[PDB]
């Protein structure tokens, strides 16, 4: 019965991811005064299926200079980690209930970048190497600020348990108490998913395809679905963190609907942001994260340590 | 004004000869608008006009399902338009 | 159209509806229909083990009321 | 027979998937490529047909040769055609690509790209209009729809 | 006369300084760009439904070539070879001889469509309106050889497109 | 037990996807197809040559700043102590030293990349 | 490469991502136009200039026509000259739209390209209505223009022109005051006036450095 | 033998099973392989030659190799570890029959196992490539253009004159 729940988690996520690509294409088309896919199926509803079938009936190639073991390992790790990131999310009940969910997601996200690094290195190409180095720089840019933002926001929750966030926001969304950090947090998620204006590891206009330039067919498809699943997962985590939905124990479907709507809104906001802005330079992202986000994050960490003690509002469950 | 647009959608559904014609035109042209019929080919292509649309969408053709020797229910192309309706359809003239 | 973007989004929503809902229903199906017990600390696990021991069927969720004190 | 029916249905499925997802390489040479830009522009919106530009040859399905192929450029075009995974297709667009065109008698021009790579569709024009190139793409889609790989394998 | 594009200074009063600090910290111009894209989202797209709808053309449009006839059915071409002489791409090849009735007619009239630059100089040079560039543009082939037209192919194109060609010439000939 | 099973399921699905990708389609691999890609041409040198890193100092500083996270994450539990004054003083002291280290590296041109 | 315009082979020596040397390799689109012109008559040689700079067609036509008219010692009629200047400005609009939008595309702003290429399509309609070709018009010839404007063309040009300003405004909204665009473009590729003069620059490449020159 | 052959590529791909199975260790088989371009040029010259109407030609290479030495040279050019072991004829026939059940192109067949382990016939009474004006190309000049595809990244740039031409049993 637990395998049934695992499958009921993973398969709809993949289906959602496939449809996300269609949604992303149509939203960008309509913001660019065009339509996007509307031919393959009504309203383009069959486009993701055709894309997947095309990609998995296409010949995958092994570069002659490539390191085969890491070349095959990297997409597997990417997809498996993208699926694993979803298990502690409470909607409103998690598949895996952990005392430290936030730290688990932090560690898994930290491990996820090695798929990019190892694929870029094992491709044994120059553009792939440049993309891998850009991934290294991006992680160095955002990691510390993201972690300190999480700590400061969770200081008002009382623990690292994700489901407790539902209890913390029984009456008001956490954004109303931490909208500065939230803003910074949002940008960090953009940097964590390698999304515009921080899509540097791919860098189509500069690096052709970046780290995955040597990948084709199924491994490339797996990298794609891993990226989109990470997008949806990070937006879901943000929705749980900062937009608390009201949960009624005898009717969890209301929480499920509210959570899904908020996650969809945040993902559509990501698509909008991609449609609106140019691309950063990968040293400018480092300077942004280390000279603007880090000082404010440190000051707000001090503030959010001091505030519960000042107001006698320390949360329970040591 | 939401009810107005929903009623317009229902009108588009009903004006294609029912639900079956609506689905036929939707899966044959990815378009479900209704326009004033201008004429028909000897090969079976129908030509519709709607002057309220913007330039480019104000004239269109529903292709036949059977030209000279092949079945064109799904496989249609712009080379199936005869020269007179080709001149009309490409806005080289304002006269059908 | 712009509303032609809505269908795909709808499909997306449907998919995202399934996991959480599924979990909830499964949690009710394998825990007596009463919201699977949470054991974050040792005390709650001890309570669960005592319930399993005294249920008589090796299942913690089979709850015995005052009808069991003769 | 049952096997003939099954392989025909599988051929239909694979052909539909391959022709409904056509990803040309980001590859253009001259004036013709400009019209290619107008084929992706909102008026024609090739993305609505499932046609997406992708820069990497490893992630591309179609090569559209839009422009004059010179002798200095021929090895590069052949190289990036060979690095395309199969099944792959080539669309020759414009006069220069088709047979040399205005520079046919030059000392530095390849008299047609079919001397370097096999060609599936030839789109005439100098340059062909965006509608003409879209017609060529749809013709290539029909040609893919006519493929019978699994039937041929079964009858072997 | 000239103007400067980047020669403006910002005011240093507390109002403007606080406004600029608020712009830096709360990202107002980025929200303006988001609003612009959102405004474009709700507009009607400019896409047409090809092949069921077509982009507009003109009577002067230069498409596929055709050889024309007089209303009696006689060919207009007299093998003068002006189009061959004027062709910038040397796409036209012509051979001629007296016909069985002594008429000046072509025996070979080929146009290499893969050499053609579609400039329309041939129909400008023609004195009898024999060769024209028709309205057709959807004639892509699957082999190179199918784009090497001979006299029969061009005469068939004329016979097939004459109804539209005559109308376009009627609409355009007063400018020529 | 449940987490191990979940990890095994995810890894198995990814591996099966790779197997399908590599065993279903028709492969025609020759030398020119599998060569490295440099947009039209054979690369001059190897991709295993040294690649200079201009942000190496920031990379070293990231190692020291990452352990501040290790020192700071127990704060939600530390806030539940009786002597809140000492805990608040120590947390503020640690954050002040982190900010001072950042300021020192900033003022000495340590955040600027090599030229 | 998406940013190499198709036929540029830039051999770059990099130290990390710092550019130590740029070595442009060109000739991947060398078709030998100048040698081919020597076998054509002047009218036959005219359409090569359409294909020289295929983003600004009538401007090259006009330059070649002016050179041939100067050598012929003849003068075009006034209406031909006015039509030439009008379509040259239309061509300038086309060229600047393409330049700015592809520049933004290379930087990463992909949306204004689609907004402005509809206007480019409308100007292509103007070209086709005047000559029968969307881009390679061959309209401007030594001595004037090939054909007169069809009736109703000026009204449609006026209709386009009375609305193009808002498209320029929307592009400027999306790019000009954005801090990311400024971070990507400010103080990048700085060239001095003396270096620009000695290196043979012209047009905006001069006027960006304060040089007050325009032909 | 050539780029798209099933002769050099066959032995090179047999590296995927760890050890190389050879009947009688390949010590009782002699091979005389011929280049693909040589065969095609011979066909063309036979078309253009007027005396070759009703003749029968034998197209063979300039050298004869014991199968063991040939396979060892093939593995040496591919820079792959050579691990030959003897397999009984019935066992190798059973392996070929096992591989024969593939609905796709078989990896090997019983007929292939038979044909690999037969010595090439000698027919000196028949005209050869030299009668059509062709000098047969030795295997040691063209083996790299087929076997360089089977190398790892570490040995891709190794030259042709690096790999010690194999010993030939030439009469
Ligand atoms: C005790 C034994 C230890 C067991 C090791 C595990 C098994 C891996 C070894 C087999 C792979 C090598 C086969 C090969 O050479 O090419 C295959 C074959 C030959 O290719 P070729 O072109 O003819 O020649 C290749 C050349 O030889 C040169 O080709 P190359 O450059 O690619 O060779 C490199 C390869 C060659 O390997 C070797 O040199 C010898 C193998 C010893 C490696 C062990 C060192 C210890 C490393 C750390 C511990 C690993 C786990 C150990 C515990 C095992 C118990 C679970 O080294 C490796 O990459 C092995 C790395 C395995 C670690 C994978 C773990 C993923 C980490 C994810 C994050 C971790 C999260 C926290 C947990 O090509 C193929 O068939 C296609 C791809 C097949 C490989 C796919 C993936 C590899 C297997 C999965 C990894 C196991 C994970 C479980
Ligand atoms: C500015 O141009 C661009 C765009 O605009 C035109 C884009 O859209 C765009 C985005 C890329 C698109 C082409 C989307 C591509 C779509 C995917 C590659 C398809 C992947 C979908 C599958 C592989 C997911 C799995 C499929 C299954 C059906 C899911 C169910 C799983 C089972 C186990 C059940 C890019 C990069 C771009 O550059
Ligand atoms: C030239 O022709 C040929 C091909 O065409 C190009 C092939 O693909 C081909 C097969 C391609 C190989 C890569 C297949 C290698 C895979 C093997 C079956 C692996 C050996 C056994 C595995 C299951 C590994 C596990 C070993 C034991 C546990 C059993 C062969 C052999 C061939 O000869
Ligand atoms: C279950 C997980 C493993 C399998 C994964 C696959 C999941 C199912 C795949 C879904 C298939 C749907 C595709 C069908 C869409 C076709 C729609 C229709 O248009 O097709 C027409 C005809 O249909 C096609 O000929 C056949 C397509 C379907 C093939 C038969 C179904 C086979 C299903 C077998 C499933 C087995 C999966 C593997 C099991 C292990 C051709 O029209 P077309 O020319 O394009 O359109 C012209 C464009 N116009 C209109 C704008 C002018
Ligand atoms: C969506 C997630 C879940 C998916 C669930 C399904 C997972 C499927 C995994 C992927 C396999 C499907 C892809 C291809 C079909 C299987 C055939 C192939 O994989 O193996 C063949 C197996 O053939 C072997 O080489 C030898 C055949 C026999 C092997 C001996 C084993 C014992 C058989 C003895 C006969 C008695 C019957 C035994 C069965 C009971 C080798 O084919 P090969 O040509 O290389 O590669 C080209 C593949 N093409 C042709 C489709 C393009
Ligand atoms: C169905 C047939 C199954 C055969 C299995 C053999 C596997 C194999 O190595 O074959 C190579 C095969 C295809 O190559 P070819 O043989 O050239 O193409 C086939 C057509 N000629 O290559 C592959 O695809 C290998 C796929 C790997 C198998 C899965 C094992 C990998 C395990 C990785 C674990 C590490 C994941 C990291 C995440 C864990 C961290 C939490
Ligand atoms: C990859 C790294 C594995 C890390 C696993 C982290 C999972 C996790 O944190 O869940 C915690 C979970 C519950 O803990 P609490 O939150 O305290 O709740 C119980 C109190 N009521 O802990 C567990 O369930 C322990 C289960 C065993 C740990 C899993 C071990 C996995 C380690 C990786 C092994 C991978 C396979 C080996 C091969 C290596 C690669 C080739
Ligand atoms: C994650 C999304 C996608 C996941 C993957 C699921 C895909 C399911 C749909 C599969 C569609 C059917 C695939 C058919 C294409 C197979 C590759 C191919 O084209 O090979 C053609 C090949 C041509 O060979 P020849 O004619 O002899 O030689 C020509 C060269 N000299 O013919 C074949 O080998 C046919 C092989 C039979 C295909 C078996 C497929 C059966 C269904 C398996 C689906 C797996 C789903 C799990
Ligand atoms: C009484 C005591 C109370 C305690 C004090 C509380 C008051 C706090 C007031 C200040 C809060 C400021 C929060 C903002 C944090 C960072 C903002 C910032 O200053 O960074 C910008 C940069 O920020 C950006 O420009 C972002 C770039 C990427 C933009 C990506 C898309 C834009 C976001 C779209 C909407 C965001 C939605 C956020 C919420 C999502 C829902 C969770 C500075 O960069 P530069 O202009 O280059 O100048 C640096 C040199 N001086
Ligand atoms: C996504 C927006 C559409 C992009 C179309 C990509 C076309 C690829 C051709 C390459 C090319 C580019 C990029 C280009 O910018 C250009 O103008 C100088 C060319 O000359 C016509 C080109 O050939
Ligand atoms: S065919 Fe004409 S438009 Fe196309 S590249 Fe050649 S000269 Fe330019
Ligand atoms: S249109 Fe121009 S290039 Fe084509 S045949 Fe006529 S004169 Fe020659
Ligand atoms: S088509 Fe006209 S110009 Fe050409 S040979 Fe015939 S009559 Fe003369």
């Amino acid at each position: 019965m637990f395998m049934i729940n695992i499958l009921s988690l993973i398969i709809p996520i993949l289906l959602a991811v496939a449809f996300l690509t269609l949604v992303e294409r149509k939203v960008l088309g309509y913001m660019q005064l065009r339509k996007g896919p509307n031919v393959v199926g009504p309203y383009g509803l069959l486009q993701p299926i055709a894309d997947a079938l095309k990609l998995f009936t296409k010949e995958p190639l092994r570069p002659a200079t490539s390191s085969i073991s890491m070349f095959i390992i990297a997409p597997i790790l990417a997809l498996s980690l993208a699926l694993t990131m979803w298990v502690p999310l409470p909607m409103p009940y998690p598949l895996i209930n952990m005392n430290l969910g936030v730290l688990f997601m932090l560690a898994m996200s930290s491990l996820a970048v090695y798929s990019i690094l190892w694929s870029g290195w094992a491709s044994n190409s120059k553009y792939a190497l440049i993309g891998a180095l850009r991934a290294v720089a991006q992680t160095i840019s955002y990691e510390v600020t993201l972690a300190i933002i999480l700590l400061s926001v969770l200081l008002m929750n009382g623990s690292y348990t994700l489901s407790t966030l539902i209890t913390t926001q029984e009456h008001i969304w956490m954004i109303f108490t931490s909208w500065p950090l939230a803003m910074m947090w949002f940008i960090s998620t953009l940097a964590e998913t390698n999304r515009a204006p921080f899509d540097l590891t791919e860098g189509e206009s500069e690096l052709v395809s970046g780290f995955n330039v040597e990948y084709a067919a199924g491994p490339f498809a797996m990298f794609f679905m891993a990226e989109y699943a990470n997008i949806i997962m990070m937006n879901a985590f943000t929705a749980i963190l900062f937009l608390g939905a009201s949960h009624d124990p005898h009717t969890p479907e209301l929480y499920t609907i509210n959570f899904v709507l908020k996650t969809l809104a945040l993902t559509i906001t990501f698509l909008w942001i991609r449609a609106s802005y140019p691309r950063f330079r990968y040293d400018q992202l480092m300077h942004l994260l280390w000279k603007s986000f880090l000082p404010l994050t440190l000051a707000l960490c001090m503030w959010h340590i001091s505030l519960p003690i000042m107001t006698a509002s320390i949360p329970p469950q040591s | 004004e939401l009810v107005q647009v929903l009623r317009r959608g229902l009108q588009q559904v009903s004006g294609h000869g029912g639900l079956r014609g609506y689905l036929r035109v939707l899966f044959r042209a990815n378009d479900v608008r209704v326009g004033t019929l201008v004429g028909e080919d000897k090969y079976g292509n129908k030509y519709y006009e709607d002057n309220k649309q913007f330039f480019g969408r104000h004239r269109w053709v529903i292709y036949t399902t059977e030209m000279n020797g092949r079945d064109t229910f799904w496989d249609v192309d712009g080379s199936m338009v005869p020269p007179e309706w080709h001149r009309w359809l490409h806005c080289m003239t304002d006269d059908p | 159209m712009w509303f032609e973007i809505l269908p795909g989004i709808a499909v997306m929503a449907a998919c995202l509806f399934i996991p959480g809902m599924a979990t909830a229903h499964i949690h009710k199906f394998t825990n007596g229909g009463k919201e699977k017990r949470v054991a974050h600390f040792s005390y709650q696990w001890n309570l669960m083990e005592r319930d399993r021991r005294i249920s008589g069927v090796n299942r913690y969720h089979v709850t015995k009321g005052l009808e069991n004190i003769d | 027979s049952r096997g003939e029916y099954v392989v025909a249905k599988l051929d239909d499925l694979v052909n539909w998937a391959r022709r409904s997802s056509l990803w040309p390489m980001t590859f253009g040479l001259a004036c013709c490529a400009v019209e290619m830009m107008h084929m992706a522009a909102p008026r024609y919106d090739m993305d609505r047909f499932g046609v997406v530009f992708r820069a990497s040859p490893r992630q591309s399905d179609v090569m559209i040769v839009a422009g004059t192929l010179t002798n200095k450029m021929a090895p590069a075009l052949r190289k990036v055609y060979d690095q395309m995974p199969e099944p792959r297709y080539v669309v020759s667009m414009g006069s220069c690509a088709n047979g040399g065109g205005y520079y046919h008698y030059s000392y530095s021009v390849v008299r047609g790209c079919d001397r370097i790579v096999p060609v599936d569709i030839y789109v005439p024009g100098c340059p062909p209009t965006a509608e003409a190139l879209l017609y060529g793409i749809l013709q290539l889609q029909r040609k893919i729809k006519r493929e019978k790989r699994l039937r041929i394998w079964y009858r072997r | 006369t000239y103007k400067f594009v980047n020669m403006r200074e910002p005011s240093m009063d507390m109002k403007s300084v606080t406004d600029r600090a608020a712009q830096t910290l709360l990202w107002t111009e980025l929200v303006r760009g988001l609003g612009m894209t959102l405004s474009y989202l709700f507009r009607e797209p400019a896409t047409i439904n090809y092949p069921f709808e077509k982009g507009p053309l003109s009577p002067r449009f230069r498409g596929e070539h055709a050889l024309r006839r007089y209303p009696s059915g006689e060919e207009r071409c007299i093998a003068c070879k002006l189009c061959e002489a004027v062709c910038p791409a040397q796409a036209i090849t012509i051979e001629a001889e007296p016909r069985a009735d002594g008429s000046r007619r072509t025996t070979r009239y080929d146009i290499d469509m893969t050499k053609c630059i579609y400039c329309g100089f041939c129909q400008e040079a023609c004195p009898v309106d024999a060769i024209v560039e028709g309205p057709n543009f959807e004639f892509s082939t699957e082999t190179h050889e199918e784009l090497l037209y001979n006299k029969e192919k061009l005469l068939n194109n004329g016979d097939k497109w004459e109804a539209e060609i005559a109308a376009n010439i009627q609409a355009d000939y007063l400018y020529r | 037990m449940n987490i191990m099973l979940t990890l095994l399921t995810n890894v198995t699905l990814a591996s099966l996807l790779v197997l399908i990708a590599f065993w279903l389609p028709q492969l025609n691999a020759y030398s020119e197809k599998t060569s490295p890609y440099e947009c039209g041409f054979d690369p001059m040198g190897s991709a295993r040559l040294p690649f200079s890193m201009k942000f190496f100092l920031v990379a070293i500083t990231f190692l020291l700043f990452d352990l501040e996270i290790a020192l700071l994450l127990p704060l939600p539990w530390a806030s539940q102590t009786n002597n809140l004054k000492t805990m608040l003083t120590m947390a503020l002291f640690l954050l002040i030293l982190l900010a001072a280290s950042l300021a020192y590296e900033w003022t000495q041109k340590g955040l600027e990349w090599a030229e | 490469h998406p940013a190499a315009h198709g036929v540029l082979r830039l051999v770059m020596e990099l130290s990390g991502e710092m550019v130590r040397k740029c070595d442009p390799h060109i000739g991947l689109l060398h078709r030998g136009t100048e040698k081919l012109i020597e076998y054509k008559t002047y009218l036959q040689a005219l359409p090569y200039f359409d294909r020289l700079d295929y983003v600004s067609m009538m401007c090259n036509e006009q330059a070649y026509s002016l050179a041939v008219e100067k050598l012929l010692n003849i003068q075009p009629p006034p209406r031909a000259q006015w039509i030439r200047v009008l379509f040259g400005e239309i061509t300038r609009l086309l060229n600047h739209i393409m330049a700015v939008t592809t520049h933004a595309l290379d930087i990463g702003a992909m949306t204004p390209f689609f907004w402005m290429f509809e206007e480019r399509e409308k100007m292509f309609e103007f070209y086709e209505r005047v000559s029968g070709a969307r881009m390679h018009a061959a309209y401007i010839r030594p001595g004037g223009v090939h054909q007169d404007l069809p009736l109703g063309l000026l009204d449609d040009i006026y209709e386009f022109s009375k609305n193009f300003s808002f498209r320029i405004d929307e592009l400027e909204e999306m790019l000009t005051n954005n801090r990311i665009w400024r971070n990507r473009t400010v103080d990048i590729g700085v060239v001095t006036a003396e270096d620009a003069l000695n290196y043979g620059f012209s047009g905006v490449m001069l006027r960006g450095s304060g040089i007050q020159w325009d032909l | 033998f050539g780029r798209e052959d099933r002769f050099l590529n066959y032995f090179a791909s047999m590296r995927w099973f760890g050890g190389v199975p050879l009947i009688s260790l390949g010590k009782e088989t002699v091979k005389q392989p011929v280049y693909i371009v040589d065969v095609s040029k011979g066909i063309i010259n036979a078309i253009k030659d007027p005396d070759a109407k009703g003749k029968t030609f034998a197209f063979v290479g300039p050298n004869r190799y014991l199968l063991f030495d040939l396979v060892q040279y093939i593995f040496a050019v591919a820079y792959r570890p050579f691990l030959p072991y003897p397999l009984p004829h019935f066992a190798y026939r059973w392996v070929g029959r096992l591989f024969e059940v593939s609905p796709f192109e078989p990896w090997t067949t019983r007929d292939k196992v038979e044909r690999v382990h037969m010595s090439d016939m000698t027919l000196p009474h028949l005209p050869g490539l030299e009668d059509l004006g062709i000098q047969a190309t030795p295997l040691e000049l063209k083996a790299i253009e087929v076997l360089r595809r089977h190398r790892t990244y570490r040995w891709l740039t190794s030259e042709m004159e690096d790999v010690k031409p194999a010993k030939t049993v030439n009469i």
